[PDB]
């Protein structure tokens, strides 16, 4: 078999290529996206953050959401590094919220399991929520931090 | 072809 094999992968997709965390919109506005980072880089990098995602209505931003006035070009930024765990950074004009708690802009916060970021606060009808899903696979490798396989 | 940032109207 050859061509048929390619079809088999169509139904059975291999999830977890090198994903760090997943972003899911609970308010139903933006399509689910998956944040990823290279393990080799994370293992080699001892200082600073390995990789950070920028979210906003800008097509540049690592994450693209609905073009909302309450949101900024780069509404928020997510960073993964340090001795494990993940960090959430806000970069919006109108502010970024975490589970109803407004965090300090351009500030790093300790990620939470299935956490959620709210944005567009100020107008009851202009708030958007986002949920972050962290895969245990990434943490599993970080715990071992040992290389013994190709790709 | 232009952004738009604000902080609610009041």
């Amino acid at each position: 078999a050859t061509q048929r094999f390619l079809i088999e992968k169509f139904s059975q997709e291999q999830i977890g290529e090198n994903i760090v965390c997943r972003v899911i919109c609970t308010t139903g506005q933006i399509p689910i996206r998956d944040l990823s980072a290279d393990i080799s880089q994370v293992l080699k990098e001892k200082r600073s953050i390995k990789k950070v995602w920028t979210f906003g209505r800008n097509p540049a931003c690592d994450y693209h959401l609905g073009n909302i006035s309450r949101l900024s070009n780069k509404h928020f930024q997510i960073l993964l590094g340090e001795d494990g765990n993940l960090l959430l950074n806000d970069i919006s004009t109108n502010g970024t919220w975490l589970n109803g708690q407004k965090v300090e802009k351009n500030s790093n916060q300790l990620l939470s399991q299935g956490d959620e970021i709210t944005v567009g606060v100020g107008v009851e009808s202009d708030i958007l929520s986002l949920v972050i899903f962290i895969n245990d696979k990434f943490k599993q490798c970080l715990e071992q931090n040992k290389v013994d396989r190709i790709r | 072809n232009d952004p738009d940032t604000l902080e609610i109207y009041s």
